[PDB]
Order: structure tokens, then sequence, then C-alpha cells
């Protein structure tokens, strides 16, 4: 409605403005690299390390950006009470540079991980399924504000 | 002019008042300790969580050093 | 394909019949002609042989 839009415009949303700041694009890569080295430090075979890296990163990103609705602090009357953090990025404007960069990352991650478990069809299928079903679908332009049961 | 404010001496002046290379070893150790401590959120945690983070980091470092050799 | 997109804003809802009716009732037009300056110009009609 009107009041709702005026409330959503009256303040910059501190819950979703930190993305466009100095060093988030880099921190994503950094945490990916750190997870890789941690799983390497475990000691198992490379395919297990890489599939664990992919699952851990994808599931963490989904649980943080796509699971919880609202803001962790008072913002307005309600304003953003029925939106996840991914739906608040750049005040509901799709396909901005930040969204493009966050979309590209899982695909390139799968491409790099691909050449280690290519010989096993089970791991390859599971990795592709999880990636394309959790890291590319909720971030699409037609899943926006799509509530189901 | 004089007021009722009690002053606190600087740490350099305190060391001057209280007077080999054991001091240098102690100060390099404390430099390392502070450099490790303040860059991780240990002031913002409780005791159990801080202890578990400590043992986690110690285990990571020990395993990495063992693997390096 | 993903990198090619243009960055649009989500489409808005269309207006409602009650909203349309209220907007139409808010609009007010002008008269067909301007009766403000008719009297200080109407000497021409009165002075025509
Ligand atoms: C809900 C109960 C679920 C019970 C299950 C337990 C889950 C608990 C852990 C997850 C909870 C997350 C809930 C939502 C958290 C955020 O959204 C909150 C609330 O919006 N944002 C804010 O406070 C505003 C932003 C605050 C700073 C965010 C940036 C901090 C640094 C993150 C940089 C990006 C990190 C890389 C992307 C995610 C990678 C995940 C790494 C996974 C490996 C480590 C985790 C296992």
């Amino acid at each position: 409605t009107f009041e709702d839009e005026n409330d959503q415009q009256m303040l910059p949303n501190m819950n979703a403005t930190w993305v466009d700041q100095r060093g988030a694009w880099l921190i994503h890569i950094v945490v990916i690299v750190l997870l890789r080295l941690f799983y390497s430090l475990f000691g198992s075979t490379p395919k297990w390390t890489w599939t664990l890296t992919n699952m851990t990163y994808i599931i963490g990103f989904y649980i943080m950006f796509h699971l919880v609705k609202g803001t962790p602090f008072d913002f307005n009357g309600g304003a953003y009470d029925n939106l996840t953090m991914w739906e608040q990025i750049n005040d509901e404007t799709l396909y901005t540079p930040t969204r493009k960069f966050l979309l590209i990352v899982p695909i390139v991650l799968f491409l790099i991980s691909n050449q280690y478990y290519r010989n096993d069809m089970t791991l390859f299928l599971s990795n592709l399924a999880v990636t394309v079903l959790i890291g590319v679908v909720p971030k699409l332009g037609i899943t926006h504000r799509l509530r189901i049961s | 002019h004089k007021s009722s404010m009690v002053y606190i001496p600087t740490t350099k002046e305190a060391k001057r008042r209280n007077g080999g290379i054991l001091n240098t070893i102690e100060e390099v150790v404390e430099k390392l300790y502070w450099t490790y401590y303040i860059h991780l959120p240990f002031y913002l945690m409780a005791s159990f969580d801080s202890f578990f983070l400590h043992v986690f980091f110690l285990t990571i470092f020990s395993l990495s050093f063992f693997g390096i050799l | 394909i993903l990198l090619t997109r243009k960055s649009y804003k989500p489409p808005k809802r269309p207006l409602t019949e009650q909203e349309i009716d209220e907007l139409c009732d808010e609009w007010v037009p002008e008269p067909l002609v301007d009766p403000s300056a008719t009297d200080e110009q109407s000497w021409r009609v009165a002075k025509t042989p």
C-alpha cells in the first residue's frame, strides 16, 4: 500500500545495505577458500573434500539468505515482515550487479569442483542436483515473492 | 592552578620507575598474545564458547603443523 | 544468459474500479468558453452597424 511504500523508502534498510560495501564480493571467495583448506586439513580423498565444500557453502548461503523472513531489529511498523534477505537486496530491484555476482558464484564453483568427481555418477548427480536446486532456483526472477506450502 | 584530578602514569613511566633481554622476550610474547586475541571476537563471547573456539583453533594449528612436516 | 539481463523493477498492481471511479470524480474540467473577459470586449458587438 501507500504507507507501506513510504515506510520502506523512509530509511535505508540496514539489514541489506552491507552487501554493496567495500569487500563483500571478496569475502565470499575468501570463505570458499577457507572451507576448501579446512576440508583438505581433514585428510580424506579429494572428491569428498570438494563435494563437502560445495554442500557446506550452498547450504549455508541458503540458510542465511533464504530461510528467515524479516529483520533482526526494529525497522518500522512491519515493512519487511514477509521478505527474506535476498528479496530485500537493492530495495527490491532484480538483476543488479550484486545479484549477478551472487548468481555466478555457485556455477563457477561447480565448474571448478567438476574435474575431481567426474568419474563417479552418484556424486556428480548429487552435486549437480543440490547446486541447481538450491543455489540457482531461489535466486531466479520468477521465484520472487512466491509463497507455497 | 590545581584541581582534584588524580592522574595515572603512562606504562613507559611505570616501567621506568620499576626498572636483561627477558623483558624483550616477555614483550614479544605479549605482542603475539594481543595480536592473536583482539582480532577474534573473544570479548563478545561467554566462557564456554571462548574455550571451545580456543581448542578449535589449537587443533587446527596442530594438525596443520603435523601435516606440514 | 543470466549476465545479459537489464535490471528491472518488479511490476506494479493495476488500479481498482473503485479507485478509478474516485479518480474520475476528482477530475474537474474547464468551461467550453472563457466568460471572464466577455464584458470588456463586447463593445464590438454593440457598435456594429
Ligand atoms: C531460525 C532458526 C534456525 C535453526 C537452525 C540453526 C541455524 C543458525 C545459523 C544460521 C542463522 C542465520 C539466521 C539469519 C542471519 C542473517 O539473515 C541476519 C538476520 O537476517 N542478518 C543480519 O543480521 C544482517 C547482516 C549481518 C551481517 C551479515 C554479514 C556477516 C558476514 C557474512 C558475509 C557473507 C558470508 C558468505 C555467505 C554465506 C557463506 C556461509 C558459510 C558457511 C560455512 C560457515 C557456516 C557453517
